[PDB]
């Protein structure tokens, strides 16, 4: 199969700016018939790909002046000229020069904003959680930018990874920050045998960690 | 509109047979091929096979070959995928594309059919209330949430004060502790509103016909 590879994964952009996506390939895409079948799809949220550009440089129809493309053989690049409210999504490059036509990973065209470190909240496990056995512990790391953070769950001091199931939100349309939250699960008594539970967040905007906590 | 239109989302326990239709209207079916493309949870938008209508012969990439069966009923314009004895890992969304013979692209795709393969039986959720280990005045906002846990199937709908609290709420995606799902939501309110005025998380899980209202009560 021919590997197609994209860079970046998220492309932070100022709307109204220049924006350039780049795509590259394992084998070459120039064909026996002197042709290049390098095409580009865009997948807007929870929806279906729509062909944007074909054979490196030709657009599809509808598609506007703002889109463009180039390159050869191993390396190709798309470019939007004034990126707009209507262009953000994943962006896939694929090749049809070979079999099997391979798809290429994608880069989302997200929005870039002045940063924010994550507002965090540890919450103890409840009456009923406890009355059923089992006690989930929850840390909401919230309204932050940018996407990469991560959450240690220090448990007395020694850390943990059974249980910790983490989940994340997409870019908050209203303010562009992110949010995320881990749920550590411990049985009602793996729970009732420790003091001190601490999720520890590490994110760019504090050289120090940002560690909420509570004692059992 | 010239479009490929495909069937409903489905839910199958493993070892079963699901059959996906894809109907072409508005275009000369025989003149393009219908290529099936797969979207697995954050894996590759991977290509499956192709069914060329001037012949009715299928090509397969090697992976899905044979267990996956494309078919055709041209005087109906409809294309077919059957997956027999579906594994768990046969959970994705499947798309069909009008593929072209000239410049070799895929220009009309249909909405997708999600197949969920899981053994689970429907369970209503356990909505649990999350109120704060008495942090103070953390500045001027309080944050509480609900942990609606252990449900099958998706979806649930979470809201607070019957829809009256929306700026602030952040429901996070549903993930899978062991066959069932766990979901949670957060509402940040001004510190004079909680506990002065009540905050409730309302969750309804329709595929079980249950609504749970949980009032977030101090600790
Ligand atoms: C008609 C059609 O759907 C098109 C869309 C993509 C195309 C294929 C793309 C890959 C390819 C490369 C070749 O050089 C042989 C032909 C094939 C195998 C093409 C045959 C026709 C296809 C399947």
């Amino acid at each position: 199969d021919v590997v197609m590879t994209q860079i970046p994964l998220s492309l932070p952009v100022n709307l109204g700016d220049q924006a350039s996506i780049s795509c590259r390939s394992s084998q070459s895409l120039i064909h026996s018939n002197g042709n290049t079948y390098l095409h580009w799809y865009l997948q807007k949220p929870g929806q279906s790909p729509k062909l944007l550009m074909y054979k490196v440089s030709n657009r599809f129809y509808g598609v506007p002046d703002r889109f463009s493309g180039s390159g050869s053989g191993t390396d190709f690049t798309l470019k939007i000229s004034r990126v707009e409210a209507e262009d953000l999504g994943i962006y896939f490059c694929s090749q049809s020069s070979h079999v099997p036509p391979t798809f290429g990973g994608g880069t989302k065209l997200e929005i870039k904003r002045a940063d924010a470190a994550p507002t965090v909240s540890i919450f103890p496990p409840s009456s009923e959680q406890l009355t059923s056995g089992g006690a989930s512990v929850v840390c909401f790391l919230n309204n932050f930018y940018p996407k990469d953070i991560n959450v240690k769950w220090k448990i007395d001091g020694s850390e943990r990874q059974n249980g910790v199931l983490n989940s994340w939100t997409d870019q908050d349309s209203k303010d562009s920050t992110y949010s995320m939250s881990s749920t550590l699960t411990l049985t009602k008594d793996e729970y009732e045998r420790h003091n001190s539970y601490t999720c520890e967040a590490t994110h760019k905007t504090s050289t120090s960690p940002i560690v909420k906590s509570f004692n059992r | 509109q010239i479009q490929l239109v495909q069937s409903g989302p489905e839910l199958k326990k493993p070892g079963e047979t699901v059959k996906i239709s894809c109907k072409a209207s508005g275009y000369a079916f025989t003149n393009y091929g219908v290529n099936w493309v797969k979207e697995a949870p954050g894996k590759e938008l991977k290509w499956m096979g192709w069914i060329n209508i001037y012949t009715g012969e299928p090509t397969y990439v090697d992976d899905f070959k044979g267990r996956f069966a494309f078919s055709l009923e041209t005087s109906a314009s409809t294309a077919y995928l059957e997956i027999n004895n579906l594994k768990n890992e046969d959970t994705a969304t499947y798309f069909c594309t009008r593929g072209d013979y000239v410049n070799w692209y895929f220009d009309v795709w249909g909405a997708g059919t999600t197949v969920t393969v899981s053994s689970a039986k429907t369970t209503p959720p356990s909505v649990y209330p999350l109120a704060p280990g008495s942090a103070a005045q953390t500045n001027s906002m309080v944050t509480l949430g609900c942990l609606v846990k252990g449900y099958f199937p998706e979806p649930v709908t979470v809201t607070w004060n019957s829809g009256s609290l929306s700026s602030g709420v952040h429901t996070f995606p549903a993930v899978l502790q062991s066959d069932l799902y766990t979901l949670s939501s957060s509402v940040t309110v001004p510190s004079s509103p909680r506990p002065s005025e009540t905050v409730t998380c309302n969750v309804a899980h329709p595929a079980s016909s249950t609504k749970v209202d949980k009032k977030i009560v101090p600790r």
